[PDB]
């Protein structure tokens, strides 16, 4: 039962969600690092101040604030009791993207298997923050905060309160939880690899242009236009420069991990890619199939049908900056 | 009045103005939705003499709604007289009836940056009627305050409404999608690319290269801008209002001026655009300068 | 009041206007649910004269809710005199009453955009009396700010309600409790995939492979909506009415009329829809410009 | 009043200065951003008279801005004179009126601590009104509670509005893009290495030595913290006014008076900045005294 | 200053910065006798106790602008605008200059400081007080009339530091107040020499310092939750006493657990174990 | 007022021992249980008269106030006139007999929230603190002398529909004095068979109906998490509707199905309408 440690996902994360210490604490589970990154990151923000949005307030009270409403009062008949129902922007701060932090801070103190000082730390939090109210969180609160009005920081905060909610589980109590074992399902950890790369090539590879592109069969049907049942086909990215361009696709399996038999599924897929795609330029047309692996990394080069291809992994698990190196290392070799 | 008097001095391209009339004629309402600078409150003025066909104020009627604007502001309310309380017609409804008084003569009903307020408190009634298909008598309506007696308030024919909401602060943006049907939104650009616009400068005493490298930079920057759509969309990049102002005395644009553009609006600008890292500020403020 | 003339430029199918005055006749309180473009307004005025069998407005009556309307502007409430406060009868007891007279005659109360105004606050009381069940002088009622007791309001069992409510907005997924109850709700399709909506298209010179062309667009388009249920559900999708608008001229459906709309309505749209993915945008644009 | 009055005293550069009444009579609106204690408030009356030329405080109004402000009492708002309400003409709307009488003489507006009020509600119909281009008859608007669309509402081209937002308060920031660019915006630094404040420190009989050593730790200090600018941008480091005042008694600037202030004021700020760091505090609480 | 168990160089220090600065914050944890400094400090001051000079209140969250200074509020007849208090007393000193009059400000953490103050967060400073700075408020129906602070007036502000809110940062008006803490003052003899001037004996108060002191040390030790701030006070054990009941072990017994255990569950949390260590360590 | 109610007799003498003690019953459940009706009947039965006079019913929302309640200040054609609500009202009528019993029905109680519109008689109407030695000033009493108590003949009823999924938590407030009561469809009782079987129904339509209507509320009271067992529906739609000497049959049963029955399930059943369809077959098929 092999896997990678903890620590490096954490990075991986960060580029998936598009943006510090982690050597002082010693718990080596998950939970552990993120909670004290935001357990660390409130408090970071609370230093430059915490976002507080003007919400207008129509309540009944004893004298003018702000705007009148001539209607409502009239209507109450509240001049006579000495009341006017006016329209006011009282400052709070609790607004959704604050009622969501306080609310996983409630998760992550009811989660059973966590560092005692981590739990005992939030907990503060959560005493800290009176005027907040608590919230019973889902994505479709997440949904509404889609807009982004925020700044860049909190997006990074609630980035890790989506990731947390999700991967909850209730464990051995009814109040308590527990927490996923992110690590042993292929499919989210692939998801993972497939976007960390496309925010992360953006980053690093200035000289090139990374996209994902869309592609379209190059067939015609005489029953329909619109091949709706043939697969949709979006690549996993596309990596362009002038000299050359570049398709990579990026998946994790368990079989690979063993040092046998390969589990390279997923070329099928590339070749149509490859076919699909025509490129005005012409320049040249390469591939790419990057795996992860946990010990060893090994590069190849294939000529298979016009095209040059290469499959290749990386050794997670080694350090983050060899391995930053180590990519930056792998697409100077094929991007020529 | 003619397009000719109206066009001489946009930035826009004429391309954008019978895309304009072509909708607003069919559709009556319509949207302009770009980042501030770009002459939105400046065409508008322009565009209502053109549809009138004559430089009239009386026919034309412009307001700014402020997140305080209601129902009693806008169409019917009630207001203290000396003792006692009364009824006041809106301004809109006042806009009306004037309207109607003529169909022949277009009558136009202006909003700058309409997005802030709820315009669903604001019209009220009206969300419905404005549409170009449910109008005149015989979509006609009574008000929440009209009297007892049936007296019904209708949208002329002749009334064509435009709207400009700025792009830039995301949580003000129109949500309320069964109103977004009854608007229809044009795109307006920075204007840098435009001869029109080069011309402008040129005219005013203005080295091509100086020119043409300016325009480089910005629209290497909205493309930096116009590739994130996180926090910074493609609305938010920059218009060109900034440069278009301050030159009448006869002070030639030089570095010297763009300097002083850069470091006292647009680099303050730029840190509170991105206020994640100064280098990629230190970048592109020596670049424009550069 | 034939229904060749209501019926047949209608794209809804023959099927569900059946239906829809089935339960009309039935419960008389009825909530026709659909996005906006797809002639919710537009059938619920036809309807009122199908029920009548003639053209009378006299029997049909229309309204718009919105946050401002209160049960003191709809049924019963004092407007300030220049001092005094005079009591009024409201919309909907006023409508009654011309109702009361005529019992045998059909009459039709039609309120379009309910869910902006809770219920309970406009009708309050007489959610009791406006159901099907509890109508007619037995069950009637003294009201609120009757001044005794005597003096009662019951909603004769003629009347029938119509409520045009949107599918649009992410507030109503919490529908109100009081619509759910008393109110028969029904869906209306966007229905591209009609006869009759093509028919017309095809009536006014419009090639059909590109009409056929374009519905298999549409059909496909607000599938990819209607699969999506967190952001955008299936109540979210496109209607049929930016289509129907813009050929009183003569002018003949092609791509350049289609280029104009998709470009100055559906885009922009999607892009409130899509934010998340711009490319998604950029997927179907160029798909429906083809 | 005159130039060299202001100077006397003040510790910004001139070069700042002039580069501010240069924008100021282009611009007409500005906002100086920086942090506590360096001199906003002082600066901006002394500034105002600069501009007008002569010391006048008549046709200069002062005011601080905070949550429980808007424009029923800035602009226009009805509000009770007694048993009846009035419509109350706001502070900026009679400024306007009494700059009005005399165009010549320029009439300032100072705002303290702007960045606190919601400025789009406050301003409102204003926010268009005070760009420099658009001031005139012209450009004349009717307000939310104007009787009719005649009454108008127009900013004098001789107002000039000066802004004053400290920049230590994150939370609190002008992020509407739109209104930030009428505003042309100014940084003010906390000039500690100038001249004019260590012969204001020297003429109260102060060391050469202890002079120049103090603005020599201030500087490192402000450096530092301007160095984490995720953590803590320039805008959060130290002003100069903890220095200024203290020594009218005629007591001199020894190591001691130095050592009570730290620790009183400037000793609790470092905790706060540096939370997590005890260290930290400690390294640079020491350096100071040592 | 015979009855009171601070250190004389503490109000020394705080008589020159308050003379000088004219604004300061009095910060500590509950139970330091932060109300009884403030309103001795004020006959200090003024050099007679003379309490229609000093005016306390107590804010809390629900306060505003519209309490303190101006506010629309209704008569018999109907509304008019009603002169707030500080507008009221700031008047009172206005009409004599000459003395000293004093507001004390209690629980001020809790509300949104800059709201209730408003306009006069600027005006407060030392300096900008006099008719030069005057403003015109909110609610001012002309610009003409306008408000000022007098020279004499002092303002004095009582916070509690066991009640951190990471909600709103305000450095601005840390410049305007200058923060003198306050310790508990177990080792001072003045706490001291009250109770042996109350028949204790002198063991019993030695070991009770050291029992709180080690307390309060546990407290200070994890210095981002908690710090000098949170712990413990020492005016618990001033009343209660003046009946004539003497010290004893049995009466320190009931304060523990009537008053201080609550504390501990709140600081010490979710780990009823250290709450039942010292809660149990000061029996003994 | 006692001939045929469809729940059975246990409940409805539950109650009204429960009634006799606590005074304050919210019957909850599905809707279409007649829950007026057995409230209304129970009326009658507590009091042993078929008077409508003694019994009050109102319906509660989320705007209904205090002073539509209790007391107000209505204008009159000059000035305010103080207006006496209806419990105020219903009180001063039973004061007059306290041998004879009243009561008060309090429609969708949850909805409308108690403590605005009780205001300072929350605490009276409890059952212990009744009487005159109870009594307080109200809030617009111009004189500290008159009072309002709540005399021991009132008995409040309260009804609360459990079927809305907006729904989520009872008010703090209703929950400390009030015994909540659970009435269950009873689809499969032999009153409402009896009732049934008086009209012209055949024993295998009585066994068929009675039969899959258990099922398909199992089905809904079986996902507990998912949704309450309030969401079962209820068993009125039968009742009305053959007041006229109509036969019940499959031929008048399918009506009901596709009109009350079906958005019904629409509604509860808004995920999938292939699960839908199968429940919706069994009935008829
Ligand atoms: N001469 C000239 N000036 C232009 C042109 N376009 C914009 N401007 C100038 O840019 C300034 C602002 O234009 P404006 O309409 O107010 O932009 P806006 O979108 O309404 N501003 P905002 O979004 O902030 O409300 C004015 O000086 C305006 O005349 C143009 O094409 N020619
Ligand atoms: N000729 C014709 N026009 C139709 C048909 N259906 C809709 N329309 C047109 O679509 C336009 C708007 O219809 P409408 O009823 O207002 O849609 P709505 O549901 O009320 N819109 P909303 O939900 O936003 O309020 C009108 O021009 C209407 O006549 C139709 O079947 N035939
Ligand atoms: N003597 C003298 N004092 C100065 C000078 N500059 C600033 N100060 C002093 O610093 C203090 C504050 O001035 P102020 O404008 O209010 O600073 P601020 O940045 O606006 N503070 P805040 O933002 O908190 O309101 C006063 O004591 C002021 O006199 C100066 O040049 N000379
Ligand atoms: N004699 C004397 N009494 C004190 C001292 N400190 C506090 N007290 C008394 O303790 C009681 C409560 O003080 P209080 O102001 O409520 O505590 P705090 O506000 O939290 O500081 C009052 O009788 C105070 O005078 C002190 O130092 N000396
Ligand atoms: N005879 C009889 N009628 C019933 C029975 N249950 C319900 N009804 C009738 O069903 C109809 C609706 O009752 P009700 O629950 O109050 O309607 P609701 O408001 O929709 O819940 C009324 O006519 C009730 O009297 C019953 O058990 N026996
Ligand atoms: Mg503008
Ligand atoms: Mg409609
Ligand atoms: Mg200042």
């Amino acid at each position: 039962q092999p896997v990678i440690p903890v620590r490096n996902i954490y990075y991986m994360l960060t580029y998936a969600w598009g943006y510090a210490n982690l050597e002082a604490i010693p718990g080596n589970n998950l939970l552990d690092i993120l909670g004290y990154v935001l357990n660390k990151g409130v408090l970071q923000l609370s230093r430059r101040g915490l976002e507080l949005d003007y919400n207008p307030n129509t309540e009944i009270i004893p004298g003018i604030k702000g705007r009148i409403e001539f209607a409502k009062t009239i209507r109450g008949f509240h001049l006579n009791h000495g009341k006017t129902v006016s329209t006011f922007d009282m400052l709070n701060e609790d607004t959704l993207a604050n009622r969501i932090i306080k609310s996983t801070l409630a998760i992550l103190i009811k989660h059973e298997k966590l560092n005692s000082t981590i739990r005992d730390e939030a907990r503060s939090l959560y005493r800290k923050l009176p005027g907040i109210s608590t919230l019973h969180l889902t994505p479709q609160h997440f949904s509404y905060l889609n807009g982004g009005k925020n700044t860049r920081y909190y997006k990074f905060v609630i980035s890790v309160c989506k990731f947390i909610v999700n991967n909850s589980i209730p464990g051995q109590n009814k109040g308590h939880y527990r927490f996923y074992d992110f690590e042993r399902n292929e499919k989210e950890m692939s998801l993972l690899y497939q976007k960390f790369l496309y925010e992360f090539c953006r980053r690093e590879l200035t000289s090139a242009n990374t996209t994902r592109s869309y592609l379209k069969w190059d067939a015609s049907s005489i029953s329909d236009q619109s091949l709706n049942l043939l697969p949709r086909m979006e690549t996993d990215i596309t990596i362009r420069s002038s000299e050359k361009i570049l398709i990579v696709d990026a998946k994790y399996y368990k079989s690979i991990f063993s040092r046998e038999k390969f589990h390279s599924q997923n070329l099928y897929q590339l070749m149509n890619y490859l076919w699909s795609l025509k490129p005005e330029n012409g320049e040249n047309i390469g591939g790419l199939l990057i795996y992860p692996h946990v010990d060893t990394a090994v590069k190849h080069r294939y000529k298979i049908n016009g095209f040059d291809i290469g499959l290749c992994t990386v050794n997670l698990g080694q350090e983050w900056p060899c391995i930053h190196q180590e990519l930056l290392d792998i697409f100077d070799e094929y991007l020529k | 009045y003619c397009l000719e008097d109206a066009l001489n001095d946009l930035f826009i391209p004429e391309t954008t103005i019978e895309t304009i009339l072509k909708r607003l004629t069919i559709k009556k309402n319509i949207i302009l939705q770009g980042p501030p600078g770009v002459g939105k409150t400046f065409v508008a003025r322009r565009l209502a003499y053109l549809l009138t066909g004559e430089k009239a104020p009386q026919r034309v009627n412009m307001v700014q709604f402020h997140q305080s604007y209601s129902y009693e502001d806008f169409i019917q309310g009630y207001r203290p007289n000396g003792v006692g309380f009364r009824r006041k017609d809106g301004i809109f409804y006042n806009f009306c009836q004037q309207a109607k008084e003529q169909p022949e003569k277009k009558y136009i009903f202006i909003i700058d940056e309409i997005n802030r307020a709820n315009l669903s408190k604001v019209f009220g009634e009206v969300m419905m009627l404005m549409e170009h298909d449910k109008r005149g008598e015989n979509w006609s309506v009574p008000l929440t305050y009209s009297e007892n007696d049936e007296e019904r308030f209708y949208v002329p024919e002749n009334v064509y409404i435009i709207g400009l909401m700025n792009t830039a602060d995301r949580s003000l943006a129109v949500v309320d999608y069964a109103l977004r049907r009854r608007f229809s939104f044009i795109d307006i650009e920075p204007g840098f690319d435009t001869p029109q616009f080069r011309n402008f400068l040129l005219n005013k005493k203005a080295e091509p290269s100086f020119v043409e490298s300016l325009c480089q930079k910005m629209n290497e920057l909205n493309q930096e801008i116009s590739k994130e759509a996180t926090i910074l969309g493609k609305g938010f990049r920059i218009g060109h209002s900034y440069f278009c102002c301050g030159l009448e005395d006869g002070t030639s644009p030089d570095t010297q001026w763009l300097n002083e553009i850069v470091m006292t609006d647009i680099a303050p600008l730029l840190e509170e655009y991105f206020f994640d890292d100064p280098y990629k500020q230190q970048k592109w403020t020596n670049k424009l300068l550069g």
